[PDB]
Formats: C-alpha cells, structure tokens, sequence
C-alpha cells in the first residue's frame, strides 16, 4: 500500500489608513483716528465689535 | 499688559503711553550729515574727515 498526503497553506492580510486635515484662521484690524482713551479701548487686538 | 491677554489692559496701557510715550520707530542719517547742514558754514574737510 502507498499513501501519502500533501497539504499547504498561507494567509495574507494588510490594512492601512491615514487621515490629515488642517484649519488656520486670521483677522486684521486697522484703526486710524483718535488719541482719547476711546481709541485706547478700541485698540485691544482682542471681538471685532 | 505684556502677560495681560485681555482687552481690559488696552486702557491703563493708553493712558501709560499718554504719559510716558515710547519710541516706536525713526528715520536716521550719518552723523557727519548734520555737521553741513550747521551755521559755521563750510566745513567740507571736516566733513569727509569724520566720514
């Protein structure tokens, strides 16, 4: 009697992912007119209201 | 005012500049520039000297 048996296997699995996002936002104020403390409060960089 | 974040500061920091102003920015020229612009009058190899 001859037998002989013959078994092969592999797997192969790869997953990826990658994610990039960015905001940038600015404001600029420009004033001219005024030397009082009104324009000394008006001048705080920081609200353009 | 300068580790003050808020627009609170922005008056007293006026007023500060109201009394005590600083020097923001200037124009200059060489200092042998004025010495012909001076009554004395002709002072041309002095001048150069000095440049």
């Amino acid at each position: 009697g001859v037998s002989v048996g013959k078994c092969r296997g592999i797997l192969n699995e790869i997953k990826d992912r990658n994610k990039r996002d960015t905001m940038v936002e600015d404001l600029v104020v420009l004033v001219r007119g005024g030397a009082s403390e009104h324009i000394t409060t008006l001048a705080y960089q920081e609200l353009p209201t | 005012l300068a580790q003050n974040r808020s627009t609170i500061t922005y008056r007293s920091w006026g007023r500060s500049l109201k009394y005590n102003p600083v020097v923001i920015d200037f124009e200059m020229q060489p200092i042998h520039e004025v010495l012909r612009h001076t009554s004395l009058g002709p002072l041309e190899a002095k001048r150069q000297n000095l440049r």
